């Protein structure tokens, strides 16, 4: 088995079966304050990061597939070397700057769904 | 294809964040640190490999703002020794002399209050030369600036390793680079939640008690070919360094107040002798050729390399300075950088003695040291050196005069601290 | 648009501008902002673990078994969704909304019984 | 009264998780540290459960055999004669091991979901 | 029909909580403020009316206390000045006075300690009358029997710095900027920010300097204006332009009194000792006063006869505009500009002021300040952007002056208000689960 | 079967945090805690027995520790006596003396500092013996070689205050219900809270003033009741009234010290000097300790012979019986207390006692405290509701009062409280699976 970042150096494939190591570690004498304001910190990171797959509907998950199709326009790249070859830390940086309009997506698609449940709900 | 969120992805960020403290009676007040794991885990990571910048670690900076404010809390709690900035009538201590006492010991006498309002005592002391100055009409050195602490006498200042570990979401990585020299990528690296312990040892020219290099020496510096820099050389093998002060010191106390005491050096016992410290000479003369076989990996080896000493500066720029056992201690370095090198064998360094320390390069505060009865004995490791380069076909390099941020920036070289981002995303087959 | 674009619409304008809303939740003197910090957690984990009480947990919206009483008030949805905003509401249900809350506890655990039945 | 549930009749107490989740969550530092030790812990135990897919389900059924190893009781008091408790008590330090087989097996049912849906 | 659950509904209540303190060294130190500002944009919010109850925004109770910490915390390491209080030896300074300052300074002499405490130094030095009273030529300072005295470090300059406030997480500030609003009430037109303005800390009695002023017209604002006993906010739309120097060209001279300790005087006046004054120009300030009276008939009839007058009485820091000006205090007698009767161009109007170093700010007792001396000379610009006034029969009278820096705090504050996200709420619907 | 989960299982452990105050001008910043909850509730804990042990209790170590500390930031922002500290020319006070007093009232003359610090004034005052000792005429305060003093802040009580206690949440607090509990072992009957009773911070030593009541009976606990070095803390059902008195008519007087500062001098007595004592009633204090005896008789295993004597150590701390009367602090002598053995009107015995007014608190080092002269006439009541008695190394064992640390008053109120976290997390076999 691997410790918890041991799954850097894999490929983007095989790092997907390190979810629930990484997942698992977060949130893992007037001077000493500060050690009240970082075990805040690491509160507001987790919550935010929450609060994030709440709103795309994939909560309590460590992966979500969604109804908002990929753009070549984000990343062009053969799946077979996105998940081969590529590992997350090099993947990451090639679609840092889609990374909002990816999330504006998925929640506004969730708020649709979740609409559309209640309607159908509604009728039957 | 379709988008798909991962949560528990392996993924960095580079971050600036706050250091926790851990550890296992001191000016530290290390008993106020929570206690460490023995045996963390150290993940090791294939196929990474990540740039450490040692001149932009703010890790230093913390350890600089941390270790200053245990130093203040330590003396905030101690008597003030205001009442002795009197004036005093001193005359040279010649009882003893065996050509030491080139008039660095002086008996001084003055009138003190204590306990009551009502009344005064004669108070019989000794003093150094370096923090004494005329007005046979003499003041205090640190009368100049502001009032004088007296240090608590069961403090101890022996540095003990500190553990600093990253807050949970963190983490910090080293590398294992060998031959690193602080500012490049390094292959080989792994990941620990906290540090290996590096104490907080002080001193200014020579680096004491830290760690080796691995194998061969390492220079390293923020731009070697600038003129403007310290250069930090990491030995690969240590070199013992033994401290005396053999004087065997008669400690006397003094009621100054309601509960205050005043601790000050009395009588001698023995003849007057001079502090010093003792270091191998060919020990000593093989490593610098090292160094040099280093230096010259940079510059050429068409050169000559020539040692001298720094030039200009306060005594706590121009020698050597360590505290050992509460006491600062001041050494030449004059047998150290006297050599050029070009393509029981002992080097004594005299050492002196001073009681008002002024430390952290700050000014508007004092302390008082008070001495320790008896005799003195220390024993160092010299493990790196801080060099200065000068500005046609030869150079000269120079100790340096010293930033205490460069003693724990040379430590912290192997470390960097990273944020993790459990979440991303990336295609998928997968759609719902 | 934007936090609180729609406060002063319709409580069905507004029904779908939740997202917006919800994003936007989360030297002693600087005490104050530990605790600022420290409060804003409080106050959304308080919401999430009553959602997570009643089952509703993870979502913007969400449906129960309990029916809404004309004892409580009684405005058509004609009005109610159209002609109402959720300013106005809100003070509309102030009177009883707590017994609402105990309402859909007890909803949820005869639900949670009934699986474990099952189960 | 949360905890009026002794852990006695743990059985009928079954149905009493709710309730006693419901009060989840110098003076001034004092009162600090203890606030955010209920944060801590509220939400220590939140995530854990989470990582085993559940949430917000006070009782939930997983793909996980139970190991003789941890049981070789009766199985025939456990709700009726067995307290939550005694039974903790003698919970033969398996609360680890439980624990990653939960995730790991949690792990494979993720993926097989993720599969058949890619498979469509 | 069920009772439905909606998440992140867009409503809120009146709550308390404070507020961050971003700033973009001083007394309102910047390290206490490292918070700048993106400068985001507010939301307007169509159809939303807000009660703003602007009198009892607690955050005025907020900015009280943040402004006296900030002061008290920057004073805590400066130098003690203890020993000063001795018998001194003063006479008048009569050799160089302009016919004006007649005994308004004294030239003391008296027994200082130095730097080793064998030794003692004499001192010469300038007092203003005002800080010094006599024991029985024996004087003593006046704080010597009631304060501590600190002096101020050199170093902090006191102007003010423009603070916004911004609300936590959870939290938002509603600004309503319906214009001629007196802000009590339900107020038509409110935007949410995240961030109020930024409001300068500007010390001030009588009349209100370098504030926000009025849109449109002057206004006159109040908690219940029948009551005479409440304090009268009035906004300016147009600012008055007041010039306020001390003439005399000031000789600053220091001595070392403890351990690296220095002390900071008053010496010699190279020059002709004159007095300090503040002048306004003539029409303006006429002009403005008459505007203002045009808003007292929206309160009062048109035949009401309004007279203004100077305070009837109290101390120098309640009856004169008590200011800082580049550091030292200016206690200006406004005698000449509340003298007149209200019912049917190349001049001014200058009003005496005099100068005070000993300071208790803050209306507080057991702690002071003393202001070191400037070199040179002073001179100063103000905007009057409003006045608080308290009033005392066909007639009502107008008397300047106002209370503590909460009135001041006060209106500055104004439009704004704080209230909490309520996001969690239940309507009716046809979704059964 | 299968394995599944639940939370929310009422099942707990041992375990240590904080505690948080709760309150309801004073000495405990109590305006600064939380009001308390009015409408408490506790539930009996069904068919579990559990264990105590009041020796090894983390909430006696923090409310012991939270006093000290409280104390310091309730008395540290005021006037020193620093200037004090001077040189005091004496003669005994020999005006309106019962000879009971004498040597007790001292009338000493001294130089002070005043706002203006070039001048000096030449003030006299009073001291109590207990606090002044001779330099050789010429007397010095006692503390003037050991440590600074603070006047003691003008407008305060030390009038003890109950504080509850709430454990965070995801904690509880356990109260042993059972009466006649004794400590270090199992309870049948106990009770869970949110937050707890409050106990007032009462500091005194070998009578335990306004405290609990045993409920039916005296009962004795100690941690080993035949460890010859160990105390054992006496809880009794019967609270024993006393009246203490400062008996004399004082005026205060106040002289400036410096910059808005001022000392509160004894000023002198109208009418004559008295010397302080308490009053018990006779019979209630025999019969209070024939109940003592009977249940150390218990302890002993048989109706065995015992003696009750005086205390020896060389400290008013540690002999007499300390206690804060208003704001006054009385040193009594409780040798009639303690005066008998036992075989197997109410005429009050007048226990004298000293009035000490320069104090320090928990007996640690370099801290001082001077209590302000209070005018007028000082009187006050309190019930005894325990002892704290120990015991020497025959047949006959000799029981005496004791115990100089302040914790162990803690430890009594506290003797019924455990704190415990929740643990809502468990598994189960079963016959669900997913
Ligand atoms: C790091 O790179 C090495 C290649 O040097 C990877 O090693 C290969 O792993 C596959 C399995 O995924 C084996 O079948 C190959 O035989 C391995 N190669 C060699 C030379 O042994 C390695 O998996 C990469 N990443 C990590 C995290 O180890
Ligand atoms: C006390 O020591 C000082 C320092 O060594 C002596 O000062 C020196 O005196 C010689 C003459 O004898 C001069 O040439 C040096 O230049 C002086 N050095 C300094 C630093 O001032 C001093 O004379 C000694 N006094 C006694 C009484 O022994
Ligand atoms: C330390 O090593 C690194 C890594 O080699 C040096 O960084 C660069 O290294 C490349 C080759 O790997 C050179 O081409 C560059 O000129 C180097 N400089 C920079 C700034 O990238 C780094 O210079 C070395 N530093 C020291 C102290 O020798
Ligand atoms: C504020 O209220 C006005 C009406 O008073 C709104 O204007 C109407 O908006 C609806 C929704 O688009 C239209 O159907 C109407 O035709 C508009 N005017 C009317 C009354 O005919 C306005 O949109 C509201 N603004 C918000 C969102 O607060
Ligand atoms: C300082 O100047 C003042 C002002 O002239 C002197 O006080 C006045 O003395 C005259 C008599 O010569 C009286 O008629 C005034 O009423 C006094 N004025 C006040 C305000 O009392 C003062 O005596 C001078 N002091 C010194 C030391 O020269
Ligand atoms: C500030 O404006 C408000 C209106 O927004 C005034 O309030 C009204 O005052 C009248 C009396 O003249 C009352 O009869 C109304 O009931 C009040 N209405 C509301 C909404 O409060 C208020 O008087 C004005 N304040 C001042 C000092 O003039
Ligand atoms: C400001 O100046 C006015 C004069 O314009 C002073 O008014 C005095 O008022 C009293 C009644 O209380 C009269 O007896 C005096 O005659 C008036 N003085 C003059 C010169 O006419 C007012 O006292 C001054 N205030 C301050 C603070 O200086
Ligand atoms: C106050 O008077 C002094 C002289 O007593 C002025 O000092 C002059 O400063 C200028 C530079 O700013 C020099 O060039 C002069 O030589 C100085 N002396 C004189 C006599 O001018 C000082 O500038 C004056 N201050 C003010 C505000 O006018
Ligand atoms: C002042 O009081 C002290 C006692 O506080 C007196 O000293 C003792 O007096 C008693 C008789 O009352 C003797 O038995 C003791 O032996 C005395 N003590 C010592 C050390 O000798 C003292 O005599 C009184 N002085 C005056 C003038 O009244
Ligand atoms: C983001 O923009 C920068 C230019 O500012 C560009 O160099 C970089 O490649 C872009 N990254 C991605 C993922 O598009
Ligand atoms: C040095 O000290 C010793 C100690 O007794 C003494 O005998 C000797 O004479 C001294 N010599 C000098 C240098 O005065
Ligand atoms: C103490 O003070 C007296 C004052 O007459 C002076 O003569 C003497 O030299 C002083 N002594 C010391 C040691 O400073
Ligand atoms: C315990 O196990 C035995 C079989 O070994 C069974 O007969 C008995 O009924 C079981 N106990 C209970 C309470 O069912
Ligand atoms: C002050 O003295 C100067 C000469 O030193 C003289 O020119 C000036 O007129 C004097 N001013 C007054 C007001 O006396
Ligand atoms: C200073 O003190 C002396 C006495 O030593 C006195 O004669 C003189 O007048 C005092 N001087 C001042 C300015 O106070
Ligand atoms: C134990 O549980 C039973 C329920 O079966 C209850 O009747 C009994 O009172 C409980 N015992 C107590 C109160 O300790
Ligand atoms: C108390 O003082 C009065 C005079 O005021 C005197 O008559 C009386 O005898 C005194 N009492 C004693 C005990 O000396
Ligand atoms: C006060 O000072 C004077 C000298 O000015 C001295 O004679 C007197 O004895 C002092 N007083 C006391 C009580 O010591």
């Amino acid at each position: 088995s691997l410790g918890f970042l041991g799954a850097a150096g894999s490929t983007m494939g095989a790092a997907s079966m390190t979810l629930t190591v990484q997942a698992r570690n977060l949130l893992s004498t007037h001077w000493g304050i500060k050690q009240l304001q970082a075990r805040v910190l690491a509160v507001e990171h987790y919550l935010r990061d929450q609060q994030l797959l709440g709103i795309w509907g994939c909560s309590g998950k460590l992966i979500c597939c969604t109804n908002v199709p990929w753009n070549s326009s984000w990343s062009n790249r053969n799946l077979s070397e996105i998940w081969d070859n590529m590992t997350w830390l090099q993947w990451d940086k090639e679609i840092s700057n889609y990374t909002q309009i990816i999330y504006g997506l998925l929640e506004e698609s969730q708020n649709q769904q979740e609409k559309n449940e209640q309607d159908l709900l509604a009728l039957d | 294809l379709w988008v798909t969120v991962y949560y528990g992805v392996p993924v960095w960020k580079d971050a600036e964040t706050t250091l926790f403290c851990a550890s296992d009676h001191n000016v530290w007040a290390t008993h106020a640190c929570v206690p460490t794991d023995p045996n963390p885990q150290e993940i090791h990571l294939e196929n990474v490999t990540e740039e450490f910048n040692m001149w932009k670690n703010n890790m230093v900076e913390q350890m600089h703002e941390d270790i200053i404010s245990l130093w203040d809390q330590s003396l905030k709690p101690c008597v003030k020794l205001t009442p002795l900035c009197v004036t005093l009538q001193c005359t040279n201590v010649t009882n003893n002399i065996t050509d030491d006492m080139r008039g660095e010991l002086k008996n001084c006498s003055f009138n003190m209050t204590t306990e009551l309002r009502d009344k005064k005592q004669k108070v019989y002391s000794l003093f150094y030369r370096l923090d004494v100055v005329q007005i046979k009409e003499y003041r205090l050195i640190n009368c100049n600036t502001s009032a004088i602490t007296q240090a608590c006498p069961k403090v101890s200042f022996e540095p003990i390793p500190i553990h600093y570990c990253a807050p949970a979401g963190f983490a910090i990585l080293k590398c294992k680079d060998k031959k690193f020299n602080g500012t490049g990528p390094c292959p080989s690296v792994s990941t620990v939640q906290c540090t290996h312990g590096i104490k907080p040892v002080v001193s200014t020219q020579l680096l004491l008690n830290g760690s080796l290099a691995e194998e061969e020496v390492i220079i390293r510096s923020e731009n070697i070919t600038n003129n403007a820099k310290n250069i930090l050389v990491q030995l690969n093998t240590p070199v013992q360094i033994n401290c005396t002060r053999p004087n065997n010191n008669t400690v006397k106390s003094i009621r100054i107040g309601p509960g205050q005491a005043f601790y000050y050096t009395g009588d001698i016992i023995g003849d007057i002798r001079q502090a010093h410290c003792n270091v191998s000479k060919a020990t000593w003369n093989e490593t610098l050729g090292k160094v040099v076989k280093q230096l010259r990996k940079h510059f050429g080896n068409n050169t000559i390399i020539r040692f001298a000493q720094s030039s200009g500066g306060d005594l706590e720029v121009t020698t050597h300075s360590f505290n050992c056992g509460g006491e600062f201690f001041y050494c030449n370095t004059s047998g150290l950088f006297n050599s050029t090198w070009i393509s029981n064998d002992s080097i004594t360094l005299p050492c002196r003695i001073k009681q008002i320390i002024n430390m952290w390069q700050r000014i508007g505060q004092a302390m008082y040291a008070p001495p320790i009865q008896g005799v003195i004995r220390c024993v160092s490791n010299i493990t790196g050196l801080i060099l200065t380069r000068d500005g046609s076909t030869t150079e000269t390099f120079r100790p340096g005069g010293g930033d205490m941020r460069d003693n724990w920036r040379s430590e912290l070289y192997k470390y960097k601290v990273v944020k993790i981002e459990p979440l991303g995303v990336a295609p998928t087959r997968c759609k719902r």
